[PDB]
């Protein structure tokens, strides 16, 4: 029943919890990406002012 | 010569210089200021209005009205020599032993050739270490990127010193025993501590190892791009010394996760968007740009062998620079901190170590025949044992069959006796004895992995022989 | 053609100057050493040059040239018995010219230029030429290479040179349009080659080991992969399917993996030996090779190059294997690529276009009618790597979505010595349907029931272990030790195999259909007697039992007679002794 | 009408190509680009000022150059001729035939954006389908006018289930009385991103039941231009809806798999720098997937209907 | 404009068991349901235009399908209200803005049916306003900010979008009307993480 | 300046069981002590300004409370000196800059005290600079580079955030003085992330 319990509740719930905090990462840094672009081409864009 | 005054931007690392189109991509400048401090600086835009200069160290005393910009190589250069053996170097070439500087044969860039892959052959001959976990189980041949992965607090500069200090070719085992080979150790040191530096610098000065070696060594307080030169002066002093003089070369390299953050910084410095987790998308190239300069090459003597040291930042495996190296290079060799909190040390743990070409260098002709076998039954009896012991706990030792228990004494024999050699220099034949006396506990039968005429040439010797003085 | 001059360096990003005329995803010449480089993007008078190699040395003010044509390849004779890189500089005469370093800027040519062929002519003046038509033959080694007009070109023949011994240079045919023709054209890497009409395939790709065609077959033409973790036999079966494939020409691509192993292939190629001719193996293959540190657009273009060289032999009328090996370092070298153009990525890392890629390059495939009316085929077998041996990795689930085969390994079969180790669980095939009447004409009447009844007889002993967990495995019945033993005997000495013995490497379908029949008689036989009642431990010991396990080394034109003796032998032992 | 080109080219990059002097280019319009060698490309506007109209290409944008290059108006709405003629034939996702047949005659120009349904006119769905599936037509039955999709897997039979709906689908008008009358049925599939070996098996599963006769096919292969992934079901739901609302004709959609949609529209998306959403698919994905799904059901007064069964699979 | 506002004590009687008994929500309080897909939260919100005791019920269809609001304008003529005896649509408003319609019509449907509720309120009666989905009208924001390429926070979404939901559910409440009579508005809105 | 270095041979003593047993710290080493708010940094270093075996110790309160700093001017006076015999604040330095108190003074604040630190080494002493918080000099140095309009690193910091905190570390150490004594500062930093 301790064998069964274990490999039918326990690691699943963990799996997914992964995947889950995993997702959330890979969001967040890609945000973050997109913020560096855009100030990147902010800064492109002050030099171009009065060449 | 030629002097440029047309400063019209300063800040941080960074500076800009007007009228500066005579100047190459990536050369080697001077800038000298009105207090007679001469800082080095390497430029990394060249455009048809301005120059970028990035400087090494502060910029504290720079103005815009004094300071002075001078050419000093287009491309940068090593000035290399036989001379180099036992001399000490801060990263750039500079001399720091006190010695004058040497005269150099020849200059040399830094920057890599790739080696034609027609050209390569396979090795063949392996290493003698003088640890009984490496070079019974995890051989490393001539040829090969090994490397040795190790946490925060494990001993890896220790195990560094011992493999440098220790490591030899064993040309009598080589056939009818061949003739005399030169040797040699490059040590390259990136992002030391002070602590550090003068543990190497005792190590390498106590019994002689200096006489042999040359060592690369970059401070943590020292300029990034240093550190960043550092590996490929290194590699380019190893690949001369090998393919000009037929030496036995052994590179290394003591951090590689001190270049991936000094990376991570000159990216940065040079506005360039980030890949995974922050680090730099081509990582990958940069990092295969320092590991494919090892290996031997048809028609050739002399070989690069390369056994770099990374320090996984959280014991993690999935992070991009041990994931990034196990593509490239061949096998690992693993610490455990159980095994460092338990007391032995060299604390490698055989059960996730391997090497992918111990099956070119073992047999006979090149050292005893009984060597895979031997290799096989003792990681299957260790992983039997270790198992074992966890279940001990539960259920009991008199729970227990006969063999349980004879498994359960040869794994912490085992613990005790192979790993656990402190500072001791094991040859191969010591190492393979000590293996063949710590199998004669286990009885005959349970030793499928062995051909039955090794058993009955090497089988039935008591430990005490080790015993004497562990 | 256009000529400019470098305005601004920074890294391996260049912008010329004076450009204007340029074309899009040209290749151009950058710097007096002569390094090459696409063209990304056009703005007004300058074009942003993107160089391959190191940009260290150059200086502002030196002349950059437009070759005027995207990436492409030379089709022709000479490519048999070769090795090249990533954009087909051959290896070969680049070490005989520079050493064992190769230097940056380096002027090579795909085709040799000074060797003579022997020029067999098939056309006659005033003869009308569509694209893909036949205008000679040339023998080389063991073929007819058919030299062809490019598919773009068509009008009608003015003047044919007579036989006799030319090089690749030389105008053979010329046409009355004033176009003239060589033995050799250029076709570029990132497009299709156009064809009549693809067909259907319905004829198996004999790979000579006896799992995988036998219980998950691959057809002629079409799609496979095989991913595993780490080391677990992917290098020694894909070079197994290249010695002993019935695949007339052998294209091997290695997309960026390590410098040893690429030594390995490098040096056990040149020794081995083709079973179909008896010459060197060597003689019909392609090898593309790159290691880690070649740079990064050649590891990307690996791939295209070697499928289009598969679409010219294919063209030509032969039938063809390409071997991809790690198209996972090939995604990683996408991903670079994609990572210096500072494109927003999708999922870990990756570009959000890798499924698109993927299925450009798997999609190349099929069996078709060419354009000169005759048959081909090209065969695409590609490893994948996870690097935790996870298959949710997007690589691996972009390529489950395209190919119809999906050969999946394991490391705990390699434990237990047992090779090929295949999961058979995990693995399926989508050709067994199609590929059942030619195996029904062609080698027995009766082997898709037969093989469909072995397939059953595995499958129950995979719902028994859920007892030999648990209870040991000498407490069971007799009808589930016998099921059991038999199971155990399928997997030893039919999902076994070694290539190292020349009677078992290479394995005929009428050999795997009479072992299967002994199998499955031994086994019907077994049960029949069970049913009369008998102990089971007689039934592991008869003398019999090991003709199942001996009939794997009997030679192939020896194999019927023995085949007989023992069907006749498996009748006597069973019936009277039981 | 005599065309009109422009040849100011001023920037190249990517998929955009920027055209200047472009005042008399309308927002949304379709593109026709020419290069030196007499190559045609399509491309659709996507911002217009005064300065310059920023224009997306079809496909790949090798052998453009700022010298020779031009473009070209085609029409300020992108529209489909349709025809009750075109029951039987085979299209490639962009209006083009396949089999060989020469190309039919438009009875209509219509936009494949289409309209919204005023919310007034609409009409309750109340009609049962027989599917002649045991367990949808009991627990979970499909009502004439629904759209009603399928979540299957990576290695499950959905395209076989898909076939055996549309080969099985009947009106079944006996139950609750209804009209008692024989009446015409149509079904129009629509496959995105299908391999050779399904587009053959699809075909012949057509062939050999006999349902190709009352069907038209929009089959998009995975080695085609993303493009023309994306304009593939709204041709089809444009067929629909012009088959349902003046012929009076009960048609059934089917769309093979949402899921290269998604890809493509993520893959467009991408290339035009906007914020990503919860897994790098774009923000806006829900309208764009909502002005698919809103285009059947029936309307008050009229005789058809429109009835969708997309398939997707959950990764 | 209000004079003063009460503290609200009587129930809101919606019709179901676990909402009046366990959940209660008074005659100025604000509620809110989230649910995936196929919750209930649109039977629910029609069950309570269908049977509470509210005099006028504004019913506010933001981004959702059509075939709901069809449902609502065909069946509710049949019906009858629970306490004048009449037709159910004599007492119902319609604000219907589907999913394919423009996207910045989504924005200003839920003001136009809060500024109809409100002015209902002025004059003594009791009503309630449904909010079928507040997600699309952040959608419809984060739409709008992305054309204005402003900085994101969270999920594309704009900073300022906190101040436009309490700014929405701050007009429900029992108040005293300028006139001199009660009057209240109840708001029930529905989530679609 | 400094004349050599050399090897760290003897125990800094700080009256704690676990860190002077099982985590011993040299005399001229370095160490680190992170940990989440409410955990004991302050504490710690408090007990090692009181206990410890140094002969004069420096505490730089970066962007910290001022309770703590008034906690430490008024307790000290009223303790003794381990091994003097006098009053604990005849051995201490103070440099305070609280977290109202400006933003670009922190840097500051870290150089002088690891200044005065070097200076009382030379003297011959054996001086323990304790830095109350080394995560707010990192944020003050992003706060600055927000108005730089930089090209920030990971998390925003400024890229050269990490030679700066090599070159505060490598300042400890045991050396041989100018004057040919010898003196040592050994360092101990937390880190609140
Ligand atoms: N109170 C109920 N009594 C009976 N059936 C119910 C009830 N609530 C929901 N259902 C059933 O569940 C379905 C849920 O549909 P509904 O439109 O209410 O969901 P939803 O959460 O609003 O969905 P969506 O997010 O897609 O708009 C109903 O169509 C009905 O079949
Ligand atoms: N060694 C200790 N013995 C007894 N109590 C302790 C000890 N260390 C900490 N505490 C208790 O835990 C509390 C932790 O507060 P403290 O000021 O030490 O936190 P901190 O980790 O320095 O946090 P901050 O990030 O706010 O500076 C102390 O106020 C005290 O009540
Ligand atoms: N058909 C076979 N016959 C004999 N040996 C095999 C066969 N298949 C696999 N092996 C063994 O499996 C091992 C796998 O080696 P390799 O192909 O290098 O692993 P990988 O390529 O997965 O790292 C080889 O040493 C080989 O001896
Ligand atoms: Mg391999
Ligand atoms: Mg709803
Ligand atoms: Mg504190």
């Amino acid at each position: 029943r301790r064998v069964n319990a274990l490999e039918q509740v326990v690691i699943p719930g963990i799996r997914a919890q992964i995947r889950f905090i995993q997702q959330v990462l890979e969001q967040r840094e890609r945000e973050d990406t997109f913020r560096l672009k855009r100030i990147k081409g902010k800064i492109e864009a002050r030099e171009a002012e009065e060449e | 010569k030629k002097e440029y005054t047309g400063i019209t931007y300063i800040s941080g690392p960074l500076l800009f210089v007007e009228n500066a189109k005579d100047l190459a991509y990536g050369a080697i400048v001077d800038i000298k200021d009105g207090t007679g401090r001469v800082r080095g600086g390497q430029v990394i835009e060249v455009s048809e209005e301005y120059a970028v200069i990035q400087v090494f160290e502060e910029t504290t005393g720079l103005d815009l009205a004094t300071t002075s910009v001078s050419l000093v190589e287009d491309v940068a250069r090593l000035g290399v020599s036989k001379e180099m053996l036992g001399r000490r170097f801060n990263g750039i070439g500079k001399p720091i032993d006190g010695l004058p500087p040497i005269t150099p044969e020849k200059r040399l860039p830094i920057t890599g050739l790739p080696l034609n892959p027609v050209a390569r052959r396979k090795p063949e001959q392996f290493i003698q270490t003088g640890i009984s976990t490496i070079d019974v189980m995890n051989t490393l041949v001539r040829g090969q990127k090994l490397p040795i992965f190790s946490g925060s607090g494990l001993p890896a500069n220790e195990i560094a010193a011992q493999i440098a200090r220790q490591a030899t070719v064993r040309p009598d085992l080589s056939g009818e025993g061949e003739k005399e080979e030169p040797f040699a150790v490059v040590f390259a040191a990136m992002g030391i501590t002070q602590r550090e530096l003068s543990y190497f610098i005792q190590e390498f000065e106590r019994t002689g190892a200096l006489s042999r070696s040359v060592l690369f060594l970059n401070k943590a307080d020292d300029p990034t791009i240093e550190r960043i030169l550092t590996p490929r002066m290194a590699l380019t002093v190893a690949e001369y010394l090998a393919f000009e003089h037929d030496y036995h070369v052994l590179v290394i390299l003591t951090d590689m996760t001190n270049y991936c953050e000094a990376l991570r910084e000159i990216g940065a410095a040079r506005e360039e968007i980030p890949g995974r987790r922050g680090y730099p998308g081509y990582m990958y190239t940069d990092l295969a740009t320092i590991y494919e300069r090892a290996g031997v090459v048809e028609g050739k003597k002399g070989s690069v062998t390369q056994i770099p040291i990374l320090s996984m930042p959280d014991d993690d495996r999935t992070h991009p620079i041990p994931d990034l190296t196990g593509y490239i290079t061949e096998g690992q060799i693993q610490l455990s901190r159980e095994l460092h909190r338990k007391g032995i040390y060299p604390p490698i743990d055989p059960l996730p170590s391997l090497s992918r070409l111990m099956n070119n260098g073992v047999g006979k002709g090149k050292t005893r025949e009984d060597h895979k076998q031997v290799s096989d039954q003792l990681y299957s009896a260790y992983a039997n044992g270790v198992d074992i012991r966890k279940l001990v706990a539960i259920i009991g030792e008199d729970a227990l069959t006969e063999n349980d228990r004879r498994y359960l004494q040869f794994a912490d024999a085992f613990e005790r006796f192979f790993i656990n050699q402190g500072q001791q220099n094991r040859s191969i034949e010591e190492s393979l004895q000590i293996a063949w006396a710590l199998l004669s506990m286990l009885p005959q039968g349970e030793l499928k992995r062995i051909s039955k005429d090794h058993i009955g040439k090497y089988y039935g010797q008591k430990l005490e022989e080790i015993w004497g003085a562990p | 053609m256009i000529q400019g001059v470098i305005q601004k360096i920074a890294g391996p990003a260049v912008i010329a100057k004076g450009m204007l005329g340029a074309r899009m995803y040209d290749i151009c010449k950058v710097g007096e050493e002569g390094l090459v480089g696409e063209i990304i993007r056009l703005d007004g008078d300058t074009a942003f040059v993107q160089v391959y190699e190191d940009t260290s040395g150059l200086k502002v003010g030196e002349p950059v040239v437009s070759t005027g044509l995207p990436l492409a390849v030379e089709l022709g004779p000479g490519m048999l018995n070769g090795i090249y890189d990533g954009i087909q500089r051959p290896l070969e005469r680049i070490r005989e010219k520079t050493g064992i370093y190769i230097t940056r800027g380096v002027v090579v040519h795909a085709l040799d230029r000074e060797k003579k062929w022997a020029w067999t002519p098939m056309v006659k003046p005033g003869d009308e030429v569509r694209g893909g038509m036949v205008l000679g033959t040339v023998p080389e080694f063991g073929f007819t290479h058919k030299i062809l007009v490019p598919p773009d070109v068509r009008g009608r023949v003015k003047e044919v040179k007579p036989a006799g011994e030319y090089t690749v240079e030389e105008p053979v045919v010329v046409l009355e349009d004033g176009t003239e023709l060589k033995m050799y054209h250029t076709w570029p890497v990132r497009r299709a080659r156009p064809v009549q009409r693809k067909l259907d395939p319905n004829t198996p790709f004999l790979t000579g080991m006896r799992i995988l065609d036998v219980l998950f077959p691959v057809a002629m033409g079409g799609t496979a992969a095989i991913p595993g973790p780490f080391g677990s036999g992917k290098t020694v079966t894909q070079q197994s399917l290249a010695k002993w494939s019935n695949a007339d020409v052998v294209v091997y691509v290695g997309c960026g993996e390590r410098g040893n192993e690429m030594t390995d292939v490098l040096v056990e190629f040149p020794e081995l030996t083709d079973p179909k001719t008896g010459g060197p193996l060597m003689h019909r293959t392609v090898l593309i090779a790159n290691t880690s540190n070649m740079p990064v657009a050649a590891r990307e273009a690996s791939i295209y190059v070697g499928v289009t060289i598969a679409e010219y032999f294919r063209d030509q009328g032969f039938s063809v294997a390409l071997m991809a090996d790690s198209t996972s370092r090939w995604a990683e070298a996408l991903r670079e690529i994609s990572s210096r153009l500072e494109e927003m990525p999708a999922e870990e890392g990756y570009p959000p276009y890798l499924a698109a890629r993927l299925a450009a390059f798997y999609e190349r495939a099929g069996k078709v009618i060419t354009l000169g009316g005759e048959e081909g085929a090209v065969t695409i077998v590609g490893a994948v790597s996870p690097p935790g041996g996870d298959m949710s990795e997007p690589v691996t689930q972009s390529t489950l979505r395209i190919v119809g085969a999906f050969w999946r390994l394991d490391a705990s079969l390699a434990f237990r010595r047992h090779f090929p180790a295949i999961n058979w669980n995990g693995s399926y095939s989508l050709f067994t349907s199609a590929l059942d009447p030619w195996y029904r004409e062609n080698v027995a009447e009766d082997y898709p029931e037969l093989r469909d009844a072995i397939s059953e007889l595995l499958q129950r002993e995979a719902g028994l272990q859920e007892i030999v967990q648990l209870v040991g495995p000498d407490a069971l019945q007799d009808a589930e030790r016998l099921v059991i033993e038999v199971g155990r005997i399928i997997r030893e000495d039919f999902l076994q195999q070694n290539a190292y013995h020349e009677v078992d490497a290479y394995c005929s379908m009428k050999k795997a259909y009479g072992i299967m029949k002994m199998i499955l008689a031994f086994y019907k036989e077994a049960e029949a007697a069970i049913k009369r009642g008998v102990s089971i431990d007689e039934i592991l010991q008869l003398p019999v039992l090991e003709r199942i396990g001996r009939a794997r080394y009997v030679s192939e034109e020896e194999f019927p007679a023995y085949f007989e003796e023992a069907m006749k032998e498996i009748q006597g032992a069973f019936k009277a002794l039981a | 009408l005599l065309k009109k080109e422009y040849t100011g080219i001023t920037y190249i990059s990517g998929p955009l190509l920027f055209v200047e002097n472009a005042k008399d280019l309308a927002y949304g319009a379709i593109v026709d680009i020419k290069d030196g060698t007499g190559r045609v490309r399509g491309g659709q506007v996507i911002e217009v000022s005064e300065e310059y109209a920023v224009i997306q290409v079809f496909e790949e944008t090798t052998g453009l150059d700022l010298a020779t290059t031009s473009v070209s108006l085609v029409e300020d709405v992108a529209r489909l001729g349709v025809s009750k003629e075109m029951l039987g034939r085979r299209f490639n996702g962009i209006g083009k035939p396949i089999d060989g047949l020469p190309p039919i005659t438009p009875e209509k120009r219509l936009p494949i954006t289409g309209l919204p349904l005023n919310p007034v006119a609409r009409r309750k769905p109340e009609q049962f389908i027989q599917t002649g599936i045991s367990t949808i037509d009991v627990m979970n039955t499909l009502v004439r006018g629904q759209k009603l999709p399928i979540f299957s897997g990576s290695g499950l039979p959905a395209n076989e289930i898909a076939a055996q709906i549309a080969r099985q689908a009947t009106v079944r008008p006996d139950l609750s009385g209804e009209g008692e009358k024989e009446e015409p049925f149509a079904v129009v599939f629509a496959a995105m991103g299908i391999t050779q070996r399904e587009l053959s098996y699809f075909i012949q599963e057509f062939e050999r039941t006999g349902a190709l006769s009352r069907s038209v096919l929009f089959l998009n292969k995975a080695d085609d231009p993303t493009i023309e992934r994306i304009l593939t079901p709204r041709m089809a739901l444009t067929v629909a809806e012009y088959l349902a609302f003046e012929h009076d004709y009960h048609v059934l959609v089917i769309l093979t798999d949402m899921t290269n949609y998604c890809e493509a529209l993520r893959e467009i998306g991408a290339a035009r720098e906007e914020i990503p959403g919860r897994r790098g698919y774009p923000g806006y994905m829900y309208t764009d997937l909502a002005t698919i799904y809103e285009r059947a059901g029936v309307v008050e007064g009229k005789k058809g209907s429109v009835t969708q069964i997309p398939i997707l699979s959950m990764p």
